[PDB]
């Protein structure tokens, strides 16, 4: 694990929850059992509040910390561009086998955008942001 | 605050002092017909009588290997392959190290019938099972003496009796030597694995003990050392190290085993003051140096890494810590849920452990559980 | 005067200085996910790169083993069983080490067809045999870089040309590394055996080098270390020492070798002045460290022990020395008769030999020969 | 090996030929290809003088040296009691496997005696002491 993965492991950014609120995405991994929950709030389409709750390995806790802090102050458009590979490169690489830990921090940020949409009634943005698969999953 | 002794151990200063002259002054090859070879020869047999003595093995032979892994490979495959005409049926414990299990699986591919011996909740082998499914074409049984993952000591002396010599009994004693009594006479071993680093000898060397007139075929083929059983020029420095270690284990094990259990319990009766903590493995019939506990709601690798940050080195059976992302098979055999296996923490105590270490362990751990729980659904 | 470097070498103090910290201070297990484990991985990997670089091995992977014997075993058995589907025919040189020959013989019971490549009088491998005996189902050719017994350097590049990507080429380089240039690219190796103690590293560790795309099955089975090819907690200190030795060999070897070549030549030109002495192995295509001679009318073990009473360690190929009472298969392969392998004397040179040692050998030997000869019914 | 083996091999006794030889015994080991010959001069039914010439290892030399040392100045009756196990004991034992090298010396000594008998018509004595088998073997 890179020195950056460590920093974000010992000092994770944005741990917690925001009660009965906007976007919240829950995903688990079929392969290793890990579970993650992401909490967000928005400006009109620009994230001003974010926290995470995670169950997994050091890599996993580091992806959410980096994924969350990458998505702070950025618009809905910008933080849809935070992919598995983006969190990974920011964290200065990960071992193969830890890669799925990035997917988890990516899809938990995916799904909490699929909430500020399913909970605000915007089904055109879901089928138009190519993000149709996840609303048809939660 | 190194609590990872089952993964690796330092070599004792005194073992090291005994190895060096063989690395730099008496570096000869025991096969050589000169003084350098002759000196290497005496060095090797002293070492060999010494390892032998250590397990009461006067009634057998010590075969030097590159480690416990190789030794296990030689007892399962070397024995099965040599003795096949008598039968093709083998029982193996389900909590055996993979250096037994994987050679067992290989055997299956070559058409041996292998059944795996179930254990109960704390990982004790089912002896009745052995007794029932023992057939007459059964040639081999492999059952560990103790389990490095959960500490549980196995009922071998009884297992020996249920066989009565209708099968060879292999015992992996990597976990056991230095920890609890290992007499091959009391346990009726026909083959016994011994690991040099597990008794503070150097890494890189190990042994199989073999009862006189049991017969094995070699796995490593070549120039014919150890009387045909293991080829390769002999690693005289590491052998002479293994020799000293055996010598020192024999003097000191009982004293330090005692110190170690005293430490183990203290860790146990405190650690379980944490909301939602369960001990893995047998609580009393257990290795002195072994603590394996699980923690609900959190995950293993996470715990180990938070400890390492406080300057504490430990271990876990978590799937997330594994390169195949598989959880410990020992723990699945015990019947732990996959989700339960996530939060295991393994502390392995050893020769250099001290009171202040334990003090520090008990003062940093609680913060790790609570803090990791602060994050978990 | 130690003249037996083929059988065992001392560890260089420099290698011993790099090893010791891993034995008492930094003893972690490479698979442990903590600091001690992380220092352990890093040192293992450093070493892995130093052994690759020694042989120019970036086009493939380094697998650590307990020595050259196991690596030879893994290369022969491991390669053959894994690629059996593309054929079951193997060629193995007649002068190979027993750690290649015996795995070869094991595969002959497992349904493989093995042919052993003859050598000519100097122990050089017959390249036209390989060329003729090669078939659509040949999957593996094993031929040493050089013979440790008679010093002959083998024609590997040619062989590589002949095989020309129809079959895997395995090269046992235990003898050559540090003596002559060992470059897996230049010689077209698919698998290459390396030995730690032959480059003054510790005993009890070794390497098989494996080109990218060569597949093997493992021989030692357990926890999947070395990516599954060779199980067992890693002997971190030996690996690090292996690594220090590789580093030393890469920077020092050409100087070391010119010095051994001169000592060797000096030995040969004086040793052949004894009535009835002959050189075995090639006179020119010969390792810098190797003198192998025979003397008529006397027996090998007796030459070796006379030298040892004077303070000189050496070696013989005599049946009388064996313990199975069989002379050297290397010597019989060259067409020496049993009579003449009796009087063989092998001096192998190494890093700590001085011109003083040669003086000593040159003043003691003629008298040993003469003494033994005066007692021989044959003389 | 052993301290006496080493002393005998290094300072071997009674090395040489004998032009005169009242008896000559030569044997070869089929396995390792060792060869040996013992020369005796017999005066009054005693080995007045003895020499050996041997081609073999350190053991074969030590055994040859001991055997001849044990034979010197003895009556023929006495010298015949010098078996391979008496040579082996007087040296401190041999590795099993070096055992045939004491054999070699024992035989060569027995043959030089049979030879002395056969050259001098004392053929009844060959019968009398059982060595018909050894005599037949030439
Ligand atoms: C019980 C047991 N047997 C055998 C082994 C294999 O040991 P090594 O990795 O030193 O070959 C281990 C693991 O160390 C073990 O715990
Ligand atoms: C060419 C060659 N290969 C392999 C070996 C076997 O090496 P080791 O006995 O160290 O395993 C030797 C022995 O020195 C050798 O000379
Ligand atoms: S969470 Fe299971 S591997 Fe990172
Ligand atoms: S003479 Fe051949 S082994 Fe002693």
């Amino acid at each position: 694990y890179s020195d950056k993965v460590f920093d974000h492991f010992q000092n994770p950014r944005n741990v917690g929850k925001i009660e009965d609120a906007d976007g919240v995405g829950t995903v688990g991994n079929p392969v290793c059992g890990d579970l993650m929950t992401i909490y967000i709030k928005v400006k009109d389409n620009r994230i001003e509040d974010i926290k995470f709750q995670t169950f997994g390995c050091a890599a996993a806790i580091a992806t959410s910390s980096m994924a969350t802090e990458m998505a702070k102050g950025k618009t809905i458009e910008e933080a849809l561009k935070i992919t598995r590979d983006a969190v990974a490169e920011a964290l200065g690489g990960l071992p193969k086998q830890k890669m799925h830990c990035s997917n988890l921090a990516a899809d938990a940020l995916r799904r909490a955008i699929v909430d500020y949409f399913r909970k605000n009634g915007k089904i055109d943005k879901i089928k138009e942001l190519g993000l149709e698969k996840e609303l048809e999953k939660m | 605050a190194y609590f990872d002794y089952t993964s690796a151990k330092p070599v004792d200063e005194r073992i090291l002092e005994a190895m060096l002259p063989y690395m730099t002054e008496s570096f000869g090859n025991p096969s050589s017909v000169h003084s350098y070879g002759f000196k290497a020869r005496e060095a090797v047999q002293e070492a060999r009588e010494k390892v032998a003595k250590l397990v009461n093995g006067g009634g057998g032979t010590v075969v030097f290997t590159s480690g416990a892994t190789e030794a296990n490979n030689l007892a399962i495959i070397g024995y099965a392959m040599r003795n096949a005409r008598k039968g093709k049926h083998i029982l193996v414990s389900a909590v055996e190290h993979m250096s037994v299990i994987n050679p067992a699986k290989f055997l299956q591919k070559q058409g041996f019938e292998v059944e795996y011996i179930p254990v109960g909740k704390y990982g004790e082998v089912d002896v009745s099972f052995i007794d029932q499914k023992l057939r007459d074409d059964t040639i081999l049984v492999s059952v560990q003496h103790a389990n490095n993952e959960i500490g549980t000591i196995q009922p071998v002396e009884e297992i020996s009796e249920v066989l009565a010599g209708k099968a060879a009994l292999h015992i992996d004693a990597t976990a056991s030597v230095g920890q609890i009594e290992v007499d091959v006479e009391k346990i009726g071993a026909d083959m016994l694995t011994i690991s040099s680093n597990d008794i503070y000898g150097p890494k890189g060397v190990g042994a199989l003990w073999i009862r006189k007139e049991a017969k094995l075929q070699p796995v490593i083929l070549g120039g014919g050392q150890e009387n045909g059983l293991r080829s390769g020029s002999e690693n005289v420095p590491s052998i002479v190290g293994f020799g000293k270690a055996a010598e020192i284990t024999a003097m000191e094990w009982r004293e330090e085993a005692e110190r170690l259990r005293r430490l183990r319990d203290r860790i146990i009766d405190n650690v379980l003051k944490i909301e939602e903590s369960y001990l893995n493995g047998h609580p009393e019939k257990r290795l002195p140096n072994n603590v394996n506990v699980r923690f609900s709601y959190i995950e293993g690798e996470s715990i180990v890494l938070s400890l390492d940050m406080a300057g504490i080195q430990a271990s876990t059976g978590s799937a997330c810590s594994s390169k195949t992302l598989q959880p410990s098979h020992v723990l699945m055999a015990c019947g732990l849920k996959h989700e339960e296996a996530h939060g295991t923490l393994l502390l392995t105590l050893g020769r250099y452990n001290t009171d202040e270490d334990v003090d520090r362990l008990l003062e940093v751990l609680p913060g790790v559980i609570e803090r990791l729980r602060s994050m978990s659904p």
